[PDB]
């Protein structure tokens, strides 16, 4: 296998800066490489082929170069349409991808908790939701505690794509219990750590 | 012992030839470790024409009555890393393929095994893989999935499976 | 005018097989190899194999040998990819694709729109819709967050709107998560002036087309 390692995992820059992605090939075949750009729900689009040639309809700000094992894709003056995932390719092997997002001033999330509704409870299950609304950077840790017990495995979360207005993310976490077990405890807390927060923040409620 | 290839129509004895080479496709993807799998070409006439060793007769999979090499078998490619490029294999010592007219054509099993051993060692050298497996054609139109050949203006289609079903360590 | 058009999304139970078609146009079909490439959700690109449309010869990735079969019909410029004995980790968007050049043919200039193929076990089920009630525990300043939890449906997708699309500002609809029961669940939230909870009405409009399920859920403090 030709192992291609891209760098970095995430690249955080502002509209106008110079982006530099790299791709190292575990061999020496140095004249053939492709770069793609991919946006959510869309097919990949070819940007560069043969290490350094623009594909169809590709503006001149995109370029590529090949330093033997090493290859690089360069985006001069980033436009907001340029923010997406980027894969590199050589024969049938692809890289793991690099994500290029808008670098923003740090904002702590707003935190909200939501107790289960009587409708769901009647069904025989209970879901508690913790909303982390409008934060940056994306790195974020949510911990669920029930009577001061750390929960693990009974919660799932989902994050939005970087918002087009404010360049910010939002996360939704869901803790699900059976009604039986939900009535065996009292304090339900969601604990959020970030980097806009000097100290971890906990939103909670008591059942009743 | 004898290897046989069933054929339709039945090749006459004067359509006997010397196999002087062959063409193959390498299976791709990350390998199951540490094996390379090789099959008769997934390409077509273009691949065969670029090999520059086919000679007068028009055939698939095997080269018939073509050129030979000096002392050892030599494999060649436009690009060994590219699974879409076929590998051209030129024998140094030819292998007779006797046609009988009964419906099948035959070759010496010992001689072909001795040949496959040499091809395997060259491939093992080029790719570095410990084990080499020859497998039948992945598929395709009749003219390519079989070893097929034009003799006296007539097209013969021979099943080459007994030629390509061995593992080499 | 190169275009590649693929057949529609499909839902399949494990053990079954799927056939995806790709109609090619704008170029001489026999001139280029056709590739298939799949992408699982949230993951990268994986090559499956090529087919030589001139010879019908194929080359499949080693991890797919024995379960994939590619053919083509030159008569109608259509390639086919058949994946049998489906399992859950075969859930992916499958793409037919063609090289920009014929020499080194691995720079895929052209792609189909892609075919989503979901491997099942689950059965079609409409979702339940639960309000996410706005209260003191969901109030920052003069901003109240409220929402809907759309739980336990199969398969994707659902569509959610607020007040029949009238309200779009301050709304977030979250990517669904797949629960270990095989059913999906997603949430939709919106931040609002608290001084309107006693006045303005807020409804989440949920539509699950695969099960003929549509629900208007009013969310009250
Ligand atoms: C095989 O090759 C040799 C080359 O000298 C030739 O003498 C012999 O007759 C060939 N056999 C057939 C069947 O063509
Ligand atoms: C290959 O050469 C042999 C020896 O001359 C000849 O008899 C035979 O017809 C040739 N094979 C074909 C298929 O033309």
């Amino acid at each position: 296998e030709i192992v291609l390692t891209q760098s970095p995992a995430t690249l955080s820059l502002s509209p106008g800066e110079r982006a530099t992605l790299s791709c190292r090939a575990s061999q020496s075949v140095s004249s053939y490489l492709a770069w793609y750009q991919q946006k959510p729900g869309q097919a990949p689009r070819l940007l560069i082929y043969d290490a350094s040639n623009r594909a169809t309809g590709i503006p001149a700000r995109f370029s590529g170069s090949g330093s033997g094992t090493d290859f690089t894709l360069t985006i001069s003056s980033l436009e907001p349409e340029d923010f997406a995932v980027y894969y590199c390719q050589q024969y049938e092997f692809f890289g793991q991808g690099t994500k290029l997002e808008i670098k923003r001033s740090t904002v702590a999330p707003s935190v909200f908790i939501f107790p289960p509704s009587d409708e769901q409870l009647k069904s025989g299950t209970a879901s508690v939701v913790c909303l982390l609304n409008n934060f940056y950077p994306r790195e974020a840790k949510v911990q669920w505690k029930v009577d001061n017990a750390l929960q693990s495995g009974n919660s799932q979360e989902s994050v939005t794509e970087q918002d087009s207005k404010d360049s910010t993310y939002s996360l939704s976490s869901t803790l699900t219990l059976s009604k039986a077990d939900y009535e065996k405890h009292k304090v339900y807390a969601c604990e959020v750590t970030h980097q806009g927060l000097s100290s971890p923040v906990t939103k909670s409620f008591n059942r009743g | 012992d004898t290897i046989t290839l069933p054929c339709r129509p039945a090749p006459p004895p004067h359509c006997s030839s010397n196999i002087t080479g062959l063409i193959l496709t390498r299976d791709g993807g990350v390998s199951n470790d540490e094996t390379e799998i090789f099959r008769p070409s997934g390409g077509d006439m273009r691949d065969i024409a670029r090999c520059q060793i086919a000679g007068t007769v028009v055939s698939t999979q095997l080269f018939l009555n073509g050129s030979l090499a000096e002392e050892e078998v030599v494999i060649r490619s436009v690009d060994f890393r590219d699974n879409a490029k076929s590998i051209c294999v030129q024998l140094a010592t030819s292998v007779e393929i006797a046609c009988t007219g009964a419906g099948h054509c035959a070759i010496s099993r010992a001689k072909w095994a001795n040949t496959l051993k040499q091809i395997a060692s060259k491939l093992r050298e080029q790719f570095g893989a410990r084990t080499i497996i020859f497998k039948q054609s992945s598929g395709g139109d009749p003219e390519f999935v079989t070893h097929s050949f034009n003799c006296g203006g007539e097209f013969f289609y021979c099943d080459s499976t007994q030629l390509f079903a061995s593992t080499w360590f | 005018q190169v275009q590649l058009v693929q057949s529609g999304a499909e839902v399949k139970k494990p053990g079954a097989s799927v056939k995806v078609s790709c109609k090619a146009s704008g170029y001489t079909f026999t001139g280029y190899y056709m590739h298939w490439v799949r992408q699982a959700p949230g993951q990268g690109l994986e090559w499956m194999g090529w087919i030589n449309p001139n010879s019908g010869g194929t080359n499949y990735a080693q991890k797919f040998q024995g379960r994939v079969t590619m053919t083509r019909d030159t008569s109608i410029s259509t390639a086919y990819m058949e994946l049998s004995r489906l399992r859950s980790d075969d859930t992916a968007v499958y793409y037919c694709a063609r090289g920009k050049n014929s020499d080194y043919n691995w720079d895929f200039q052209h792609w189909g729109q892609g075919t989503l193929v979901t491997v099942s076990s689950a059965s079609t089920k409409g979702p339940s819709v639960f309000p996410l009630a706005p209260s003191s525990k969901s109030t920052s300043g003069g901003t109240a967050a409220l929402g809907c939890l759309v739980k336990d449906y199969f398969p994707e997708p659902v569509t959610v709107s607020w007040n029949s699309g009238a309200l779009t500002s301050g709304v977030h609809t979250f990517p669904a998560v797949l629960q270990s029961s095989g059913l999906y669940s997603l949430s939709s939230v919106v931040t609002v002036p608290s001084s309107s909870l006693g006045t303005q009405t807020y409804i989440c409009n949920v539509n699950h087309k695969p099960s003929n399920t549509k629900v208007d859920k009013k969310v009250e403090p």
